[PDB]
RNA sequence: ACUGGCAGACUAGAGUACUGUAGAGGGGGGUAGAAUUUCAGGUGUAGCGGUGAAAUGCGUAGAGAUCUGAAGGAAUACCGGUGGCGAAGGCGGCCCCCUGGACAGAUACUGACACUCAGAUGCGAAAGCGUGGGGAGCAAACAGGAUUAGAUACCCUGGUAGUCCACGCCGUAAACGAUGUCUACUUGGAGGUUGUGGCCUUGAGCCGUGGCUUUCGGAGCUAACGCGUUAAGUAGACCGCCU
């Protein structure tokens, strides 16, 4: 929700008033069924994935 | 110490949609995130909340 | 459950001296004193000392010898499963005679070759190398 | 026994009945050996969404003592109680005679 | 379930001694007393399978406990039993 | 001496009492809000829907869109988490009722009452089966439309059993950590979570002490990959199993 108290200003502020109620995010989530162990294998990799980059991203010389 | 009566703490942690705020950002404890959203849903069933921004 | 006091008494020495363990604590018993007794004698251990009246513990103080341990094998014979009685013409010979296998003979508890000499036979306790 | 939180939330309408709630529904408490501790009519508020199209009610707390059978009792009455719209029930670990954010306001 | 003021009953009826919980008695007692309370429960509740097993445990609890002292002083054992009113 | 027996003794194992604590543990009942579908009425007027494109389909008998209401069923956005709980399977809105387990602190108690378990018994995802209900959405089968050489598929439009409830049955899954249970011992680093004590809370903190859990690694182990105090290390008890 925007009051539009210019234009452009007010669409960039709907823009960033909807991403942030996660609503397109949401639409594509329930647009088509994730199974459960899918949801759960996709959210076991993201944690591995996010660990196993700063890990190495701490023993982040190169020249 | 959270109540579902104390409608304005409790809004500190809702959106403006009315959603739950995660912990992450809001830095509760754990234990107080469990609280608080077990009071959120407790004034939002009291209609002293709003579910959805929309209603 | 622990069913084998005395296995526990040698995996602990056996870890001991693994880890650079100067000296090692557990609960005590008359058996294991004994063993340790048998294990200073035999040039095994440092010493041991039985400190406490209502839980005593015993403290096995391990040896090393240019900053190897003492100590190579400390195999368990006689288990609880399966116990090991020897007769004296068929004790262990350990390490080609250079290691100890302890027997508990009925006039108390004794290297294989001190066994051999008595002509005692007995329960083989442990290897010692 | 057990402490109860009650709110329940009488239809606007009828706001002037509320005062007669408070007495029945406490009178069935304090007569079956149950105490009433906090009582706290927050009067008639705004509801953060319409029920049954009514976008106010009047809100009434009441934290007792009592066993169980005086408070399925009560759950029956405000089930059957057509002004009483919401009401919820919550055990509380200890009574509570404080007074409440809402009526501090 | 038990609460505190039914099983202090049991703790001071069945006690072998002064201030005695731990006695075979108080603990057989106790068990007997849970497991009759809750008889009620699953006859209420036959699909609570997860309170079963905690039920089943008591039963089995109990009959280590009979088993041991029966082993220990059977005249001891023989009294219990009739106490409780256990065929065991 | 050691194992056993017998008769005692002991409190470290195991258990009990007390008080707390956290928790999607289980069972029962109620209820809330969002959304979908159908339906009724209002507004409105030629599309809608679908796809790679399209067609089937829907729509002038008024769809789709939009407003309002109604009725149903199912599932509970956010919180939400390499968070939590449970023997495992598994468990997610909120409220109540019944109920299991774990954990911590403190004191007292019992006195080896233990561990493992052939056979046995019980629990056991989803699908399936029986009977009776229920049936929004989804969807095996099936129908039609496309794609294709063909298309008994993938894609699209539909769609039934099933999915949901009650009470049974079935007994199986990559039921997985592809890792039996119990016990003890053996360098560390960084986290999460749930207790507890102390300090000056001198200021959200810091330091101890428990439970559970995640990750990285040392020795060691391993064919290697890797495992690494939650072992796949060092040992013990017992079971299952391989050839």
């Amino acid at each position: 929700v925007v009051k539009v108290r210019p234009f452009d200003v007010a669409l960039r502020r709907f823009k960033r008033s909807c991403e942030k109620a996660g609503i397109l995010s949401e639409v594509r989530r329930r647009e088509h069924y994730e199974k459960p162990t899918t949801v759960r294998k996709r959210a076991k990799a993201a944690a591995q994935k996010r660990h196993a980059k700063k890990l190495a991203r701490e023993n982040a010389r190169l020249y | 110490e959270i109540d579902y009566k104390d409608v304005a703490t409790l809004k500190n942690y809702i959106t403006e949609a009315g959603k739950i705020v995660p912990s992450r950002i809001t830095g509760t404890s754990a234990k107080y995130q469990r609280q608080l959203a077990r009071a959120i849903k407790r004034s939002r069933y009291l209609a002293l909340l709003p579910y959805t921004d929309k209603h | 459950s622990m069913q084998d006091p005395i296995s526990d008494m040698l995996t602990r020495v056996r870890n001991g001296q693994a880890a650079n363990k100067v000296a090692v604590k557990m609960p005590s018993s008359k058996l294991k004193v004994a063993i340790a007794a048998l294990l200073k004698a035999e040039g095994y251990i440092v010493d041991f000392a039985v400190e406490g009246e209502a839980k005593p513990e015993l403290e096995v103080t391990l040896k090393y010898f240019q900053a190897k341990p003492v100590i190579e094998q400390l195999k368990r014979v006689s288990r609880p499963g399966l116990r090991v009685y020897k007769k004296k013409d068929q004790l262990p010979s350990v390490m080609g005679g250079l290691g100890i296998a302890i027997v508990s003979t009925s006039k108390g508890l004794m290297s294989d070759r001190a066994a051999r000499k008595a002509g005692l036979g007995g329960e083989i306790i442990c290897y010692v190398a | 026994m057990r402490h109860y939180e009650i709110v329940f939330m009488v239809h606007p309408d009828q706001s002037e009945q509320v005062a007669g709630m408070i007495e029945r529904y406490t009178g069935s408490i304090t007569e079956a050996g149950g105490k009433i501790h906090r009582l706290e009519d927050w009067g008639r508020r705004q509801l953060a969404y319409p029920i049954n199209k009514l976008h106010k009610a009047h809100y009434v707390l009441m934290n007792v003592e009592a066993d169980q059978a005086v408070i399925d009792e009560l759950e029956t009455a405000f089930r059957f109680n057509d002004a009483v719209l919401r009401n919820m029930v919550m055990r509380t670990k200890a009574a509570i005679t404080e007074q409440s954010i809402m009526l501090k306001q | 379930s038990l609460n505190a003021e039914t099983k202090a009953a049991i703790v001071a009826e069945y006690a072998q001694s002064e201030g005695d919980t731990g006695s075979p008695e108080v603990q057989v007692a106790l068990l007997t007393a849970s497991i009759n309370h809750l008889q009620g429960h699953f006859k209420a509740h036959k699909g609570d399978h997860h309170s079963r097993r905690g039920l089943l445990r008591m039963v089995s609890r109990r009959r280590k406990l009979l088993d041991y002292l029966k082993g220990k002083n059977l005249a001891r054992y023989q009294d219990l039993i009739k106490r409780l009113g256990l065929r065991r």
